[PDB]
RNA sequence: CAUAGGAUAGGCAUUCGUCGAAUUCUUCUCUGCGGGAUUCCUUGU
RNA sequence: AGUGAGAACAAGAAAAACGAGUCGAACCUACUUGAUCAAAAGAGUGGGGAAACCCCGGAAUCACAUAGACUCACUUGGGACCGAGGAUUGCAAUUAUUGGUCGCGCAACGAGGAAUGUCUCGUAGGCGCAGCUCAUCAAACUGUGCCGAUUACGUCCC
């Protein structure tokens, strides 16, 4: 009678795969009954890639002093986010998130290694910076807006999942890659 | 002139138990804590200068005295800390401490 | 600026009962800028449409309530 | 029984056990039916002063502690039999206290 | 006249209290009703029994 | 079919239902009955000095003293001051750090005084406040109502 | 409140010589007049029989004339004596409650009372200085 | 089966100033001395 | 504005005095009262030398399908400034000791230039609570718990 968890008793983890075959090990699709787990994912170096991807959205919401430590809020705030994403897309919302993480961060970047040489981006940072730049930007959208945070977060996830440029992350994902293409 | 709806002639009449009901809360607490406490000689020497004819300026260091209507019309020379400031008790001064009328500092001018 | 009305006109309440049940993903902030009404009216206008069964309540909390059209 | 409670309090951890285990090894010889020595929680006492007598330096501190060890033993003997158990020259710094329960 | 220590007769203030070792009335430890001055305590913590464990 | 017996269990009590569902129906029972003695101060006053404005629910003295009645069911022997810790607040001081304040025991004194006149509270053997046998009958019977969804 | 707007809904109503934003709720627009505030505007809405849900511009002229005498004379409506602004009123002695133009008027009469006699709390207002026990070395900066 | 009412375990039903009696216990609690961790084991540098 | 669930460290009364060699009172506290009517009080009555009473320590973040008000505004954000009652600490409150009540809120402040500080896991940050200063007063410090992450696990660029 192990009834294979959905997510909020609603959204299944049965069909998740990743379009980016570069990013399959770093986006974890293991199942959970809630985002909150309270485990130590930061002891070892790459262990936070084994953390479930829906938890890592909840950790990205706990920013700026008004949110540090409010994980039960961010789990609630993502509960309404994933239901809105189902109404915009008519799809499994967890596949919409894994499609948003896979498109959200730039494949290439430019740093000074010695001039300002173009450097490749590891698959770990590409999962970090996609989650980082979607929680950012959805946070800045709803800062003095009529829209709630579960709508502004749901809009950044949808437009990055489609690869539209309306998302905050995809404006910066394309700005970094063209600067990296010119700083080769 | 008027203090809490009474002129100087109803003010003088009023009993000390009823004047204590008239004043504000800090003054009536000072009066309840001096019901059996041998009143200051500022008050005694204030009327010994009143009888003659402003009257004579009596000097004091006392600054935590509450002005009563019996003090009205008498010049008190209050000590700020290095000099004696000559202040005539007008009727609008009832309830205020004597230290509110002699500054112990100068206003700063740069 | 963003000057929103604080009560319904008769014209815009007719917008509430017709166009809003045709939307997918109704929220009181979607209605607040489409219909130019305050969210305190938009949330009150949508609680009315649930008890008439014109819209559906798909997700509810104390603050955030998400509504959808009923498909029949 | 009279149920006399002896309170062994001390500042030394090695002197409070050398009294209590000695006091208990006396009260087995008369077959007194004791209720065993319980270890009440040790109370530590913190005074955290500055280190400096002057004012300057890095503002360093030092916490001082003082633990009180605390034992009680309940025994059913009469009041001059418990004075037979109690009477022996103890270590310095251990207080014993005779109390009658009800 | 014996107005002599009339303010020190009433004992409410920081002047009524005193270091019992060191006779000073500045920065005394009154926790556990100890009443030793701050500096004169660190010289005497080992005889009172306090040792710095941590 | 959300209301039915689960297995062999046949009844309810407090701590078997939702806490707000009990307090809301008990507040609903008190005003529909009418035998409550709402004081005249509850119109003017505020529940504590830690609250910054008035309770803005016109049934607030009914929701209080139903929460208090639940707070005698759990913790018998509770006084007015133990109830003040239950309903206390974090007070907003202006530019100073916020500190916890316990609620005014005045309204908690009226709340227990009203419930004694119902007969639902007894003044305790030695401690503060105790639930009368009529109150155990009231608290559990109303709590069975809220699981079979008869909120009224 | 799921009710249509009336034909007479003023966006700015005028009560006690004060403009009042009729788009707001009824107490929170009734605190815009001086002397009222939130804790007293809920008592003016309670003693007038005004529902707190309604917006301030729907208040009719018979409802606004009832409000203005709850604020001008609140002790006739059993709003208690401790609730009022000016309770023991030196040089008058009588408990009042000061309306819009009267708060600033008698505030100037209190600062003039303490400056006629040379009381220290009136000397601080003459120099523009801080009046209570603030330090005013690092934080005035006016 | 809430005014509109979702999601979520199930031999002897359950609850406890009830200021009950009894009669068996150390699971948690307290704590004086003591175990336990050593690169110990494993397979690349 | 309600309502729920629910921590750890801790503190606590007195002398060769004044009273009945023994006992009292000073200290913290529950509980009742005040209450046929605001807080803040003021009073009774118990208990506690502190694992024994406070205490089933009802902290605050948080939580809530609370069918609660606000709805993007210098606004129900913010609470500086000061006006008027009142009550406690003290031998004394004026150059408000502190609390509480109603006003004021039309005081900046809409996320901060050049610069700059701390930090690698139960951590940062947030959140309160004790103790210490203390008759009265914490935006302090010493402690303690609660909620709980981002990033790196590198390098000699500064
Ligand atoms: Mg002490
Ligand atoms: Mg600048």
């Amino acid at each position: 009678s192990s009834k294979t968890p959905k997510l909020f008793n609603k959204w299944s983890f049965e069909g998740l795969e990743t379009s980016e075959l570069a990013l399959r090990d770093h986006i974890s699709t293991t199942a959970a009954y809630v985002p909150h787990t309270s485990g130590r994912w930061q002891k070892r170096r790459f262990h936070k890639a084994r953390m479930p991807i829906v938890e890592r959205l909840a950790n990205g919401l706990m920013f700026k002093g008004r949110g540090n430590g409010r994980k039960l809020q961010a789990a609630r705030l993502l509960k309404h986010t994933l239901e809105i994403i189902h109404l915009l897309t008519d799809e499994n919302p967890l596949q919409v998130v894994v499609d948003a993480v896979s498109k959200g961060a730039p494949r290439e970047d430019s740093t000074r290694v010695g001039r300002r040489q173009a450097v490749d981006v590891s698959p770990m940072r590409r999962v970090n910076e996609a989650i980082y730049q979607m929680c950012k930007g959805a946070r800045e959208a709803a800062f003095r807006n009529l829209k709630s945070m579960p709508e502004c977060l749901a809009d950044e996830i949808v437009n990055a999942s489609k690869g539209s440029s309306n998302s905050y992350a995809i404006k910066k994902k394309d700005e970094v890659e063209r600067v990296a293409k010119a700083n080769r | 002139f008027t203090y809490r709806g009474l002129e100087i002639d109803p003010l003088l009449a009023l009993s000390e138990e009823e004047f204590r009901a008239l004043v504000h809360a800090r003054a009536r607490r000072n009066m309840n804590r001096h019901v059996d406490r041998r009143p200051p000689v500022l008050l005694k020497r204030l009327r010994e200068a009143k009888k003659h004819v402003k009257p004579k300026a009596v000097k004091t260091h006392l600054r935590d005295v509450v002005i009563t209507p019996e003090m009205v019309g008498s010049v008190v020379a209050i000590y700020n800390g290095h000099q004696f400031n000559a202040v005539e008790i007008k009727g609008e001064m009832i309830g205020h401490y004597l230290g509110e009328f002699s500054m112990s500092y100068r206003p700063v001018l740069h | 600026a963003l000057q929103n009305a604080v009560m319904f006109d008769k014209e815009t309440y007719d917008k509430l009962r017709s166009e809003v049940p045709k939307y997918k993903l109704i929220t009181p902030s979607i209605i607040s800028d489409r219909l130019k009404i305050a969210v305190s009216i938009a949330a009150a206008g949508l609680k009315q449409l649930c008890r008439e069964k014109l819209i559906r309540l798909v997700s509810c909390s104390s603050k955030t309530r998400v509504y959808t059209r009923i498909v029949q | 029984g009279q149920t006399v409670r002896l309170t062994i309090t001390s500042r030394n951890a090695k002197a409070v056990e050398s009294v209590t285990s000695q006091l208990l090894m006396r009260a087995r010889d008369e077959k007194v039916t004791i209720h065993g020595p319980v270890r009440l929680p040790t109370r530590t006492l913190k005074i955290t002063t500055r280190k400096t007598p002057c004012g300057n330096g890095t503002n360093t501190w030092d916490t001082f502690e003082l633990k009180i060890y605390k034992r009680i033993i309940d025994l059913h003997a009469p009041t001059e039999q418990v004075k037979k158990i109690t009477s022996f020259t103890m270590e310095s710094g251990v207080d014993v206290s005779i109390t009658i329960l009800d | 006249l014996d107005q002599w220590r009339s303010r020190q007769k009433i004992g409410m203030g920081k002047g009524a209290r005193c270091c019992v070792i060191c006779s000073n009335q500045k920065a005394l430890i009154r926790k556990y009703e100890l009443n030793v001055c701050r500096q004169c305590f660190r010289e005497n913590a080992e005889h009172i029994g306090f040792t710095k464990l941590r | 079919n959300k209301i039915h017996r689960i297995g062999k269990r046949k009844g309810a009590s407090l701590k078997d239902v939702s806490a707000w569902r009990w307090i809301k129906t008990a507040a609903r029972h008190f005003k529909q009955e009418g035998k409550i003695f709402v004081p005249n101060c509850t119109e003017i006053m505020k529940s504590s000095h830690g609250r910054e404005r008035a309770p803005q629910n016109p049934d607030w003295y009914y929701i209080r003293c139903a929460a208090v009645l639940r707070a005698i069911y759990l913790r018998p022997g509770v006084g007015y001051g133990g109830l003040s810790k239950r309903f206390g607040n974090k007070k907003n001081y202006g530019s100073r750090p916020e500190h916890t304040v316990t609620s005014s025991t005045g309204p908690l004194h009226w709340a227990c005084k009203s419930l004694t006149k119902l007969g639902l509270v007894e003044p305790g053997a030695q401690s503060g406040q105790r639930l009368t046998r009529k109150g155990h009958k009231f608290a559990d019977s109303l709590a069975f109502q809220v699981q079979i969804r008869k909120f009224g | 409140s799921l009710t249509l707007i009336p034909d007479h809904f003023q966006h700015i109503v005028r009560l006690l010589n004060t403009n009042v934003e009729g788009k707001r709720k009824v107490p929170f627009a009734l605190r815009m007049v001086k002397g009222v505030g939130i804790r007293f505007a809920y008592l003016v809405c309670k003693k007038a029989g005004i529902d707190v849900e309604r917006r301030a511009g729907t208040l009719t002229a018979e409802e606004l004339e009832k409000i203005a005498e709850i604020i001008a004379d609140p002790a006739k409506f059993k709003i208690p004596d401790w609730f009022l602004n000016r309770q023991r009123d030196p040089k008058t002695g009588k408990t009042e409650h000061l309306s819009s133009s009267m708060v600033d008027t008698r505030l100037r009469e209190d600062l003039e009372r303490l400056k006629k006699i040379r009381a220290h709390r009136g000397v601080r207002h003459a120099y523009g200085l801080r009046v209570r026990g603030q330090h005013t070395c690092t934080t005035g900066r006016h």
